[PDB]
């Protein structure tokens, strides 16, 4: 079918099998009526059709592009065409890449560090240029203007294999003024990937508590007990983490393995005492105490 | 023109067959849903040999890819070549100032 | 009202409790509003006993007549398989042969 | 140390153990958090979602809808002149949440016992903890009467509903625990 992603942009859905007939596509121009409108697809002055209406089935990608509405020597309007390939009845997914870490068919990975509702979503795509992303978000469907997603930005250019995957991320903040203790609706994020004449869309649904990942414990210091082999170690809650620290709580896991396999000890208390071998480091990790959450980065102080 | 087919005719003036030594075994296969690769082998070696993959669509708007001393090229759905309908493909190499042509092969290219 | 079965409802004839030797007509029926989001002749409506396939109908109405059930309980679960999405459990019946 | 906080910590631990048992017992029935939708029975009846917040978080007070279900039942968990209305309404709503769940859990348990085999049955200890917490929350505690049926219900439907309730109840139990920790500190 033909639908408009945005004004002057029309995404066309086409089946993808050999020798496929194309959908009858009709082009219309919202301009004062002109007798003799001409139509071009390429920048070249080759003229495709005459009249305020142009008919052209998009049988292949070559037939999709910026059709130009021009008459009198002035370009009356513009008709960009986008293509959504469907293979065996299944929407194509070529622009982004399947990380697969949570499960198969996962192209969007989101995370948060606070209960404020501020969250960031990372998507890895291997297409170097001609790439644009449209991001929209909402709590369930009931909240209109529920979430204020920011704009995609390239973040990193790592060299996995030789492909050099590039990671693009968005910053989204729940704009709901009313505070609420528990969430009943999952936040939904849609990325409308666009590359050249190809359009793809990806949808991810999640809860803030599930995606929360705490930042590393702050102000870790080691204080040796007087005349004893053991050493007391004291750490503090991260400032970024939501407040008050009583309602929202964290669990600290302390591993002293440094450089016997597992010295990990789980302590709710902000200070624990561990025998310190001279040749090892002591490291601490933070997780949401109440629910299972992604573990924080290790905080290591030399011992 | 950048990693995409150019519809304009190839720069070299004469495509006349040059010598017994010719590119051979031109074959195109689908690496991935949007990745493809064509492999051709030149019988006679040259330090300055340049390889060009010139194809022709069903419309007849023959177009030429640009490559530099490679037996393989990889292109995507939007290079310009049709990846659903029939499309011929052939290889031409300008070595010794003579352009030899690999035998033309027509492949669906979707397989 | 928490509802265990939403996508569709499954009926058993005559009843979940049957005399040893009787044959049950497990019939899985899908409500019209619910269904595969994209119609395709690839999606199926499977019926499984202990996660073992016994039948498959493209249409919303699926009819089965299991026989020679032994003494015990057999869980017949009727899942929906779409074209690319994973199977969604729709509804099921537990039969006690006595 | 807060005695109600100790009961709430006992509640969360009891639900965690029961949830683990439920997943092991019902191998085919789908009871993983991913395959079970979140459905809350107390969605509109109680205002725990809004009333139970830290005093710093709640300010406009506009969102508290017309003192919804503002029974403000007096109880042994707090003292009558000790804390602000925002926590008094919250304690009443938490009592109501536990009453709605206990009445339902007892109904499910009575149906589960009729099963020829004993694949799964609700933990008696977990039900006792819910009653003990309610007694502290409100003096006028009502003990649910023994429930029974004169017929046999379909068991598959009860086992799917059970998994949906257990997961939702566990989220409620953490919410109660956070409020009890805030009251203690
Ligand atoms: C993700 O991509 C798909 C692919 O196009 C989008 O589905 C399409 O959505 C448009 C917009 O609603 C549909 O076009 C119009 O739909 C309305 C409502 O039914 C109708 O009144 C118009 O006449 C026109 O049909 C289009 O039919 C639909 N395609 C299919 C196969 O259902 C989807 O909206 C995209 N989602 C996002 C968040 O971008
Ligand atoms: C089961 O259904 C079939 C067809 O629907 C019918 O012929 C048969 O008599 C039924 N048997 C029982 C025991 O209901």
């Amino acid at each position: 079918a033909i639908w408009e992603l945005k004004k002057d942009v029309y995404v066309v859905e086409l089946d993808w099998y050999p020798d496929a007939p194309g959908e009858m596509v009709v082009l219309t121009c919202d301009t004062p009526e002109e007798d003799g409108i001409t139509w071009t697809l390429d920048q070249s002055s080759e003229v495709l059709g005459s009249g305020k209406t142009l008919t052209i089935q998009v049988k292949e990608f070559g037939d999709a592009g910026q059709y130009t509405c021009h008459k009198g020597g002035e370009v009356l309007s513009h008709s960009l065409l986008l293509l959504h390939k469907k293979e065996d009845g299944i929407w194509s997914t070529d622009i982004l890449k399947d990380q697969k870490e949570p499960k198969n068919k996962t192209f969007l990975r989101c995370e948060a560090k606070n209960y404020s509702g501020r969250f960031t979503c990372w998507w890895l795509t291997t297409i170097s240029t001609d790439l644009t992303f449209s991001v929209k978000s909402s709590r369930g469907s009931s909240d209109p203007q529920g979430v204020t997603c920011g704009a995609a930005t390239l973040s990193a250019e790592r060299v996995r294999g030789d492909n050099k995957e590039y990671e693009y991320s968005v910053e989204c903040q729940e704009d709901s003024a009313c505070p609420a203790a528990e969430e009943s609706l999952p936040i939904e994020v849609m990325v409308d990937a666009v590359h050249k004449l190809k359009y793809e869309n990806y949808t991810s649904s999640f809860f803030i508590r599930d995606i929360i990942k705490p930042d590393p414990p702050k102000n870790l210091q080691l204080k040796p007990l007087k005349n004893s082999r053991q050493v007391e170690v004291s750490w503090e809650y991260p400032d970024t983490w939501s407040t008050p620290h009583s309602y929202f709580s964290l669990t600290f896991c302390v591993q002293v393995q440094g450089k016997e396999k597992k010295d990990r000890v789980f302590t709710d208390k902000t200070s624990a005492t561990v025998i310190c071998r001279k040749n090892a480091s002591i490291s601490v990790r933070a997780q949401d105490r109440y629910y299972s959450s992604s573990w924080s980065e290790w905080a290591s102080v030399p011992c | 023109r950048t990693s995409e087919c150019c519809f304009q005719d190839p720069p070299y003036p004469d495509a006349d067959s040059g010598s017994a030594s010719g590119p051979r075994d031109l074959r195109c296969y689908r690496i991935s849903s949007d990745r493809y690769e064509c492999s051709w082998q030149y019988e006679g070696p040259t330090a300055g040999v340049s390889h060009f993959l010139r194809c022709c669509l069903s419309s007849g708007r023959c177009c030429y890819f640009a490559a530099g001393s490679a037996t393989r090229l990889q292109f995507s759905d939007q290079a310009g070549v049709s990846v659903l309908y029939t499309v011929t493909l052939w290889v031409e190499s300008w070595a010794r100032n003579q352009t030899e042509k690999s035998p033309e092969v027509t492949l669906q290219l979707y397989n | 009202k928490i509802d265990a079965c939403k996508r569709g409802d499954v009926t058993v004839k005559p009843s979940h409790v049957i005399l040893l030797g009787s044959t049950v007509n497990i019939t899985c029926s899908l409500k019209p509003r619910q269904g595969c989001f994209h119609y395709s002749r690839r999606n199926k409506l499977i019926l499984y006993k202990f996660d073992r396939r016994i039948n498959f109908h493209h249409g919303h109405s699926l009819n089965s007549q299991v026989t020679g059930l032994p003494l015990g309980t057999t869980l017949f679960v009727c899942k929906l398989a779409c074209i690319n999405s994973d199977e969604i459990q729709i509804c099921g019946a537990e039969i006690f042969v006595g | 140390m807060f005695p109600c906080l100790h009961h709430s910590q006992n509640l969360l631990r009891a639900v965690s153990n029961m949830l683990q048992k439920a997943r092991q017992t019902l191998e085919f029935y789908p009871c993983t958090s991913e395959e079970i939708d979140h459905e809350d029975i107390t969605k509109d009846k109680t205002s725990t979602v809004e009333a139970c917040l830290p005093l710093e978080l709640t300010k406009n007070e506009s969102c508290l809808n017309s003192r919804e279900t503002s029974f403000i039942t007096n109880g042994s968990c707090l003292a009558s002149r000790k804390t602000s209305f925002m926590m008094a309404l919250c304690l009443s709503s938490i009592y109501e949440d536990l009453k709605m769940y206990q009445v339902e859990f007892k109904t499910m348990n009575a149906k589960l016992l009729m099963d020829p085999k004993r694949q799964i049955f609700l933990d008696q200890n977990m039900l006792a903890v819910i009653d003990e917490l309610m007694q502290a929350l409100n003096f006028n505690s009502e003990t649910v009467p023994q429930k029974s049926s004169l017929e046999e219900p379909d068991f598959y439907k009860t086992k799917i509903k059970l998994c949906i309730l257990l997961h939702a109840f566990r989220i409620r139990a953490v919410t109660i625990d956070r409020v009890m920790s805030y009251l203690n500190a």
